[PDB]
């Protein structure tokens, strides 16, 4: 359960600056995705049926954990049976104290099918730092500055769930403005 | 009446169709008509154009809704609120938003000087008045030219 | 007959399940006149075996 | 964005009438798509780069005034990597002895694209960002010496006069 | 190399700002054309390959076309931000993210909606992270063992639950009948139909007969006057 | 050259309402805008016009 | 495929969990007039095969 | 972090309560594993003696 | 002082051959969590007028301490900390003072 | 640890406090002894996430 540093080299375009980060041991869930909560159907009756759309209210549940140990199968192979004393660490940040991730268009949604098991990402961020130079070389490393934030999630209390535990987080959006699901049969130019 | 705007708005479009200026003058209002999305076809091979209606087209028939028949001697009256909105102040200013400043001390801030990449700053006198420092900018300007140097 | 005869299948031993929660506990809360720290560790205790 | 991920986005890859996209790798980072822009920058160049110089506005290049320090959504001095940077339209609060001058350092602005010389390409080249739709970006950093208000010149509109160039909160009805 | 809107410090270091302000589009059908912007996106491709984009038909009616210019009597493509605007958001589609979170920097302009698509949020839906507990192998009696942690996994159900406000349609006065809500068209087939590929003359045999629309599907069929 | 940008800290006088000015223009119903009080013609943007 | 694929880890069986508390209650509890000694021992009975 | 605020903020530190808390205790049997090493399981009779 | 250890269990005895006496190879983990309350004094007052001097974190013998960094991007020679490092003066707070 | 809230530095010596500058090699003794940072004094110095 390392932390590690993610720290690649800089010397084609770079980004302005070497990028400097940490990664966790821990998982995160991403579901930012409209087509995870409507089948194809349901998306074409949302459509049809209204004029705007806007979020209003979240609920995730964690339900059905197991934590499965894993041993060595007679004549090879391994076999996994369930853990009464395996623990699932469950963190919800509320407080936006660990930097956020979520909403970057990254590959790391939810399954579209809901036959397709998640594979939650690994948590990792970036943060500020100083560039210092490589010696003669003259390429460059984002090493860490005493902005640098480098977060310890194991230093904040979190539940420790057991098999068949379940957990919920639940969150309200604030007053947003509603997609119009409908166009316009004029040009504002020729009113 | 449409207070339900069910149909394309053409008035406030500076167009020739106001009320007569004076009382004496009959008033003869204009004939509705507005425009509407379409698709352009091109017109065989001469590859001029014209706009085709298209599915999103919108064709208003006003004889579908209900409206009043009012006979000779007949009144109907509309009633509309404005929503609240910004007045149009009718007083001037009697000052530049740049000059208001007192114009009889220097700034404590003071501007460059000698440029590049090791800049000196100069203290501004009471006289230097185009360089005073603004808090605030002028607003924006877009192709804002005369018929001239248009 | 194996398990392994399906090529996308692993054994299972049907272990128990316990439903527990359970808080990892850890931080400092401060207040004008105190600090609360909380800690934790897992601990390990070796087998002796006389 | 979490580094260890490429994007479920595609960009432009082969262009032209046809183009063609391709997927992000998690090491391609300068072109990670981004949901917010930065702010706007006008000449937000440095000294080097940059009678009356700087951001000015007038009828012709002998009749002009200042804009200076220009808008507070724009450094004018900072530390950056390895230099000092001092903007063209730097006001400066009194000179260590004519001198070098005394400025903020702006360093909330340069992490933010904010900083001086920060060119924007518009596949050309400038300085100049303007306000786009879902812009994001810091203002000038209050500071000891900063004046506390300035008086909003009550003209008929404004846009986010909140904070007043020089420092400080812009108000309609300032301190009598 | 970084093509499309970009900044930085110099040609060799940049970031991308695709896919730029959602007051402007990135794809759509011109009338004769699909035409296609640097700073667009794609969600996927259809196979490298073609892009997947919204088909920004409702910012194209409202001179926000891709490659409109703009003339000041000279030629430029960038209109600056005038005061009495009004323009179109890029269209919600069915696979946008749903939030970002806004940045909290002192200030912003219109981040109520990310570039990405969905809603700009200071305190989006918070991040719930999940790890395993490691659990200590055995130490004792027993040689050689060193430090060891049990072989452990975990599994589970994610149930999501989002409510979504929906406004009413919008009263229809026309006669003629509005356009049809169609559902997006697949590059072969059909979309999110499990068909058998070998049926059909279509090449996305790739897809397995489970196929995505090669637009995104975008509402905004229906359409009411200014 | 003659552009100048929206900054920050703008501020600026409107044209002046005048006699034969019109009253209002429908500001039309797209999705967003910025400072559509006022119509280019004279008078008040409004959303809801007189009908 | 095999556990030991992995050098610092071993393998698990998952068993059960029991939360009791018991006491080993040992010691002797003078007073004026007694005192109460308690003794405690592990006991084993073995496997009798017939 | 914490330290950093304690010694920023405050004029004196005192000791004055101490809560200890031994939870999720398991005792582990131990046995060997197929294919050789050894594996381990929860004991439901296994104890741990706290003093 | 709390005092731990794994309760000894005999291992079998009875009809199996040689089996000798044997203790149960068990060991125990679990978790302990310490909840310590401190009284906290308030700061005296200052009635300076220059600043108080800085509340400095303590300095590493390389790079910075309390931070997890790459040692490879960094000319500090603490390499065998593989880029944690405490500092190499113990951190003792009293950086503002007060007259007598 | 958050970044230090250091007080500004000065051209000469320290900036707020009276010195005598004929104990120090700074070159400011056109200030007399008292100073000004050569920096204005902006705060900020601690940071968090976005």
């Amino acid at each position: 359960h390392h932390y590690k540093v993610f720290s690649p080299a800089a010397s084609k375009v770079c980004t302005i600056s070497p990028i400097m980060g940490y990664s966790t041991p821990w998982r995160y869930l991403d579901f930012n995705a409209l087509n995870l909560f409507f089948s194809p159907l349901e998306f074409q009756h949302l459509i049809e049926n209204y004029g705007s759309i806007a979020p209003d209210a979240l609920t995730v549940t964690i339900s059905e954990i197991a934590v499965k140990d894993v041993t060595d199968k007679t004549g090879g192979g391994v076999q996994v049976t369930d853990s009464t004393t395996g623990r699932l660490c469950m963190l919800v940040d509320h407080e936006y104290k660990y930097p956020y991730v979520l909403g970057q268009g990254q590959d790391t949604l939810a399954p579209e099918l809901p036959i397709w098991v998640y594979f939650p990402p690994q948590y990792a961020y970036l943060t500020v730092g100083d560039v210092n130079t490589q010696g003669i070389s003259g390429d460059s490393k984002k090493l860490a500055s005493e902005e640098s934030a480098f977060y310890v999630l194991e230093h904040s209390s979190f539940q420790l769930l057991g098999t068949g535990g379940t957990a919920t987080m639940s969150y309200k959006f604030p007053p947003v403005p509603p997609e119009n699901l409908e166009g316009c049969s004029q040009h504002f130019y020729e009113m | 009446v449409d207070h339900e705007y069910k149909y394309p708005y053409v008035l406030g479009q500076g167009q020739d169709t106001l009320a007569p200026e004076l009382p004496i003058w009959v008033y003869f209002p204009p004939q509705y008509a507005y425009l509407t999305v379409g698709d352009v076809n091109t017109q065989g091979i001469s590859g001029d154009s014209k706009k085709l209606a298209s599915e999103e087209s919108a064709f208003y028939v006003l004889e579908h809704s209900s409206f009043q028949l009012l006979g000779t001697g007949g009144t109907a009256t509309m009633s509309y609120k404005f929503p609240p909105v910004p007045p149009e102040n009718l007083e001037g200013c009697s000052q530049h938003f740049y000059e208001m400043y007192n114009p009889l001390y220097g700034s404590r801030l003071g501007v460059p000087d000698t440029l590049g990449g090791d800049p000196k700053f100069r203290s501004l006198t009471h006289e230097d008045h185009a360089i005073q420092p603004q808090n605030f900018m002028p607003g924006p300007l877009v192709n804002s030219v005369s018929t001239k140097e248009g | 007959t194996s398990v392994n005869s399906a090529e996308a299948s692993t054994g299972a031993g049907g272990g128990g399940s316990n439903p527990v929660k359970s808080m990892w506990s850890e931080g400092a809360t401060f207040s004008a006149n105190s600090v609360t720290c909380t800690f934790s560790r897992q601990f390990l205790i070796p087998y002796d075996p006389e | 964005y979490n580094p260890l991920y490429g994007s479920r986005l595609g960009v432009p890859d082969t262009l032209g009438g046809d183009p063609k996209f391709r997927s992000l790798t998690h090491e391609d980072h300068a072109i990670q798509p981004q949901n917010f822009m930065p702010g706007p920058l006008v000449n937000s160049v440095s000294t080097k780069e940059g009678a009356l110089t700087g951001l000015s506005t007038g009828t012709s290049q002998n009749t002009r005034i200042s804009l200076r320090p220009g808008p507070v959504s724009q450094p004018y001095h900072h530390w950056d990597t390895d230099k000092y940077v001092t903007g063209i339209n730097a006001i400066s609060h009194g000179q260590t002895t004519q001198g070098v001058g005394r400025f903020p350092n702006e360093k909330e602005q340069l992490k933010q694209l904010q900083g001086l010389n920060m060119h924007t390409y518009f596949p050309t080249d400038q300085i100049e960002r303007p306000l786009m739709v879902g812009s994001v970006w810091n203002r000038r950093a209050l500071h000891y010496e900063s004046q506390l208000w300035s008086k909003i010149p009550n003209l008929d509109d404004s846009f986010k006069t909140q904070f007043a160039a020089l420092g400080g909160w812009g108000l309609h009805q300032p301190p009598p | 190399a970084l093509t499309g809107l970009s900044t930085g410090t110099s040609q060799n270091t940049r970031i991308s700002l695709r896919p730029g302000p959602v007051s402007q589009p990135y794809h759509h059908w011109d009338t004769d054309k699909y035409v296609t912007g640097i700073n667009a996106i794609s969600h996927g491709q259809t196979t490298q390959g073609v892009g997947r984009f919204p088909n920004e038909k409702e910012q194209l009616k409202q001179l926000q076309g891709l490659n409109m210019h703009t003339y000041f009597p000279t030629d430029q493509i960038e209109r600056p931000l005038m005061v009495g605007s009004v323009w179109n958001r890029r269209a919600l589609h069915y696979e946008s993210q749903l939030w970002s979170k806004i940045p909290n920097l002192d200030d912003s302009f219109k981040t109520q909606f990310a570039a990405l698509g969905g809603w700009g949020l200071h305190q989006p839906p918070p991040q719930i992270f999940l790890k395993i507990l490691p659990q200590s192998g055995p130490i004792g009696g027993i040689k050689s063992m060193g430090i060891t942690t049990l072989v452990q996994y975990a599994v589970g159900i994610m149930t999501v639950t989002m409510t979504f406000k929906l406004g009413p349609r919008k009263a229809t006065g026309r006669w003629n009948p509005q356009p049809g809500v169609y559902p997006p068209h697949a590059a072969g087939h059909l979309p999110y139909v499990l068909y058998d590929p070998t049926a059909t003359d279509a090449k996305q045999h790739h897809r397995h007969g489970y196929e995505k629309p090669e637009e995104l599907w975008t509402a905004k069929s229906r359409v009411h006057p200014l």
